[PDB]
RNA sequence: GGCAGCCAACGUGUUGGCUGGGUAGGGGAGCGUCCUGCAUCCGGUGAAGCCGCCGAGUGAUCGAGUGGUGGAGGGUGUGG
RNA sequence: AAGUCCAAGAGUGCGGCAGUGAGACGGCGGGGGAUAAGCUCCGUGCGUCGAGAGGGAAACAGCCCAGAUCGCCGGCUAAG
RNA sequence: GGUGAAAAGUACCCCGGGAGGGGAGUGAAAGAGUACCUGAAACCGUGCGCUUACAAUCCGUCAGAGCCCUCGACGUGUCGUGGGGUGAUGGCGUGCCUUUUGAAGAAUGAGCCUGCGAGUCAGGGACAUGUCGCGAGGUUAACCCGGGUGGGGUAGCCGC
């Protein structure tokens, strides 16, 4: 089907509203005596050094 | 007012609304903690949004003199720049337009004392 | 300019209304223009500047003819041939204090403000009620005469 | 005490010193004009009487005579292209009454 | 003296043109003509 | 539309596109068609009686000479030589207004000349003398030549 | 002698679209839309402009209806009374007298009673 | 209370009194735009345009009121 | 004969410049139809809508009341 | 098509791989940065104020509670002839156009904005409505002369 009317701004806003990024939930993790964040999925990684922290 | 220093990346080759989605992550965060966010943030507009929110960072703690500690991501938005029109072929025949948006995103980062 | 209730000059009383052996269309129409607070001279209509009416012995309401068994009380579920009909004896057996509310609602405006001042009603199927502490009025429905 | 005084085709509840905006008067700012009472009410006493209204008159000063809200008027009717613009300003005259 | 700027037209020589088919207030739309028609979109003849 | 390059095909069919009906790419609504009742090239000049042109230029000499800006000179300059300096001198003296029609005889080149690039001053001959000229000019300098052949053509 | 047309048109556009400032949509946006809700507001405005006389009756009405049944008496038959008593306060300042001051609404609604006739549904 | 034809007046005829829903359509009178004759004003001490504020007119609309942006023209009158 | 008396915005004639020549329903008198149609065709100094807002008919062009020059924190009523 | 008067077209440093920016400088002005005069609307954001998750909304209009700023009595927050917003709530409220007897119409057209887009011009044409000249007259056409819009030009035309 095709839409029959424009649609609204208000509505057109409502749900665009829900295309929207989560963000990463980051803990610490001390690497070369440095503090940085890396998810707690990657945390192990970062401790066993397979993680690129630039 | 706080001591600010401005960033704009202009004609990012990313949409508007893709750099908006990871700029609201990172507004109102400090710089460090939004620097964090836009590296572990799996959209590839973060990585736009990085350069510039660091870019504003360099310029507060270097042509501004500020502590880079005490920075925050105070207003930072994504207006959309010019688009390119492409076209796309279609079934029969039938030419469909495709936009190559690009986005100026602008970061503005305040010295708050925490 | 006309007077316009501000703030909170809107004063709320409460009554109580005994139900025994009045009508119910009657009961309704006095319980109604309490919740408006049309018997206010400061009565603004898009104000819920009413009275709080509680209602005792609902189920001991009176309704003349053969309401009791012919009227009925409809309700739609959404469904198909989801209408179910309880007469307003089976109604008043059943849920007695819902005939006298579903009187004074339908006597009432059908907007926000009316559903607004619904909050206001108390209808008890029994001579008694939780708000003593209110300190009711006994409101006995008078007629003034011309 | 006030008094519901009459004038320009309409009554008015004022007490001494009260401002009213009324219909326009033939007088000038800073006269005095005399209007006639429809009520009167001292505390409690409340003077109805029409014999007894006719000897009360509202005496109020006239600061100004100014303009109402501008109404713009677009008489429109659909599907027959008639359109009227048109608009008004009432011209009100403001009246501080002095006395009753 | 009577200079340029002091003549003018005759009272009631110059008639302003009317300017037909422009907008309501005037004679707009349809410009006098009425609905459909073979006057609608031309002249007839004469004869 | 017709006389705008192209437009002579039809830009597509009349029905099935989904599109308005075109029957030119040079119609008037087209970007880069022809204008529908634009300007074209016309004579605007008008038959206006000999009696009226006439009427109209004595009426407006008869204004001039009854506010007294009518002025005669044997001549504008003294000498073979045109001198805008000595011309703008006796204009100053015969009149202080910012335009003066001077009205002098064709053969009066040296006048013409001399009085030619004088910011209001406007020359003509007796024969071209006309009422907008005259109307436009605060004063009118005739010279003697000029209104004497003036008065003859108008009178004999 | 072309004449562009946007210096003229810009300015009704201007008009119609302060006058709808406010407006939710594209009525507040657009001058086409916000020309159709102006036609709209304008016939609104005159119509309740010329209904406010009524609704304010009501209104006055319906609050000195309130005070006379307070006072037991009846909104008609203290009009009728009024009237028979000579007593030429409008409605409004009538609610005004109801709200404000009760005991002068009372001392009218006496007037009105005392006016009344003795039997009010007499053949008379 | 405010606005739009006819009547009386004694005198310069502008005052008072009798008057108006509107489609097709007819008549009248106007608003705004541009270009121009002439007149006269404003303008790098800031024109136009644009965005406002404050207002204004019975309407189209107004802005020799005013702020911001702006950078070179423009307004007014009477005619075409 | 008068009445309408600051005239009806009357009738007539001559030139205006027209559009209109698809009407609708309601009441009365009829034709066709089955004395059906929200049918169709006529007549009606009959109405209304067309082209008519306002109030009542719950909503509801044509029914009823009533013809909107504009305002009003006024009053009396029409049909209801 | 339009930077600027002039490339004086941003040295140098910083973030960035660049792009793009931030300082710095040029410039009267980068609210002129080779994406460049002004920079409208549509359209897209960000910030602030009010409002909004019990509500049935041609999206407005009339009332209208509650939430900030302009002058003062008074001395300090409650008023006002005062002055904008935002809109809880109540009443009323069936888009515009075209075309129709009749459309909010589930009939047509329009997604939106900006710009453009439709009674115009020629001709002593024809028919009707203010002005020059008459006094029975008005006019000239082609053409001639004038460096013009002026002067001549009686053929003809219309009245008679």
């Amino acid at each position: 089907a095709v839409p029959k009317r424009r649609m609204s701004r208000a509505n057109t806003r409502s749900r665009r509203a829900q295309w929207k990024a989560e963000a990463p939930g980051l803990v610490t993790v001390s690497v070369a005596g440095q503090q940085r964040k890396v998810p707690r999925r990657l945390l192990k990684a970062a401790r066993l050094g397979l993680v690129d922290l630039d | 007012e706080f001591p600010s220093a401005t960033a704009k990346a202009r004609y990012v080759r990313v949409s508007a609304t893709k750099a908006r989605r990871v700029i609201d992550l990172v507004r109102g965060k400090s710089v460090e903690e939004a620097l964090d966010i836009l590296r572990w943030a799996p959209q590839a507009a973060s990585e736009p949004v990085a350069k510039v929110i660091a870019s504003a960072a360099a310029n507060a703690q270097n042509n501004e003199g500020l502590d880079p500690s005490t920075l925050v991501v105070a207003t930072v938005y994504a207006d959309e720049g010019p688009t390119a029109k492409r076209i796309r072929p279609r079934a029969q025949g039938r030419a469909f337009r495709i936009r190559k948006r690009t986005s100026h995103i602008t970061v503005i980062v305040e010295s708050r004392p925490p | 300019p006309t007077y316009t209730p501000k703030a909170g000059d809107t004063t709320r009383s409460w009554y109580v209304i005994d139900a025994s052996d009045v009508v119910l269309g009657r009961l309704a129409s006095a319980a109604a223009t309490l919740l408006r607070g049309k018997h206010k001279p400061t009565f603004t209509p898009n104000v819920d500047g009413g009275d709080f009416v509680i209602v005792i012995n609902a189920d001991k309401i009176a309704v003349s003819g053969d309401k009791l068994t012919k009227k009925f009380a409809y309700r739609h579920s959404g469904y198909p041939g989801g209408l179910r009909k309880r007469t307003i004896g089976e109604l008043l057996e059943k849920h007695p204090t819902r005939v006298v509310e579903n009187a004074i609602i339908g006597m009432l405006p059908h907007n926000k403000l009316g559903r607004q001042i619904q909050k206001k009603l108390k209808v008890y199927a029994g001579p008694d009620h939780p708000h003593a502490a209110q300190q009711p009025i006994p409101f006995e429905i008078k007629q003034v005469a011309q | 005490t006030y008094a519901i005084v009459k004038t320009g085709g309409k009554q008015y509840k004022v007490a001494a010193g009260d401002v009213v905006k009324v219909e326009k008067l033939d007088s000038e700012p800073g006269a005095s004009v005399s209007l006639p009472v429809a009520l009167v009410v001292d505390g409690a006493n409340v003077t109805s009487k029409a014999d007894d209204l006719a000897k009360v008159a509202v005496t109020a000063e006239v600061l100004e005579h100014t303009k109402g809200p501008k109404i713009r008027i677009h008489k429109f009717k659909n599907k027959t292209g008639y359109h009227k613009r048109q608009g008004h300003r009432q011209q009100l005259t403001v009246l501080k009454v002095t006395g009753i | 003296v009577i200079k340029l700027h002091d003549l003018k037209p005759a009272p009631g020589e110059k008639k302003a043109k009317t300017r037909v088919g422009r907008g309501e207030g005037s004679k707009g739309k349809t410009a006098g003509r009425g609905t459909k028609g073979t006057k609608a979109r031309k002249n007839v003849p004469v004869m | 539309r017709g006389e705008v390059s192209g437009g002579g095909k039809k830009p597509y069919r009349q029905k099935g596109t989904g599109r308005a009906r075109q029957g030119s790419t040079r119609a008037p609504q087209f970007t880069g068609g022809g204008t529908v009742h634009g300007p074209k090239p016309r004579d605007y000049s008008q038959r206006t009686p000999k009696k009226m042109i006439a009427a109209a230029l004595r009426g407006a000499l008869s204004d001039r000479a009854r506010n007294d800006r009518i002025h005669a000179v044997t001549e504008l300059v003294e000498g073979q030589t045109p001198s805008t300096k000595s011309a703008k001198t006796f204009l100053g003296t015969l009149t202080e207004n910012k335009k003066v029609l001077v009205v002098i005889g064709r053969t009066d080149e040296v006048g013409a000349k001399s009085v030619r690039n004088l910011p209001g001053v406007h020359v003509i001959s007796p024969d071209q003398l006309n009422t907008y000229d005259v109307l436009n000019a605060d004063d009118v300098v005739f010279s003697v030549e000029a209104l004497n052949a003036y008065i003859s053509a108008n009178s004999k | 002698a072309r004449v562009k047309r946007a210096l003229n048109a810009q300015k009704k556009r201007r008009t119609v679209l302060k006058a709808s400032k406010g407006y939710r949509g594209q009525r507040s946006r657009l001058y086409r839309k916000a020309k159709e809700q102006q036609l709209h507001s304008l016939t609104y405005a005159y119509r309740d402009r010329r209904a406010r006389k009524g609704e304010f009756r009501k209104l006055w009405i319906s609050r000195i209806n309130a005070a006379a049944r307070a006072n037991d008496i009846t909104y008609n038959r203290l009009i009728q009374g009024l009237k028979a008593a000579g007593v030429e306060v409008d409605r409004k300042n009538l609610a005004e007298l109801a709200v404000s001051d009760p005991a002068a609404f009372t001392a009218l609604v006496d007037v009105a009673r005392a006016a009344l006739p003795e039997d009010v549904n007499a053949p008379s």
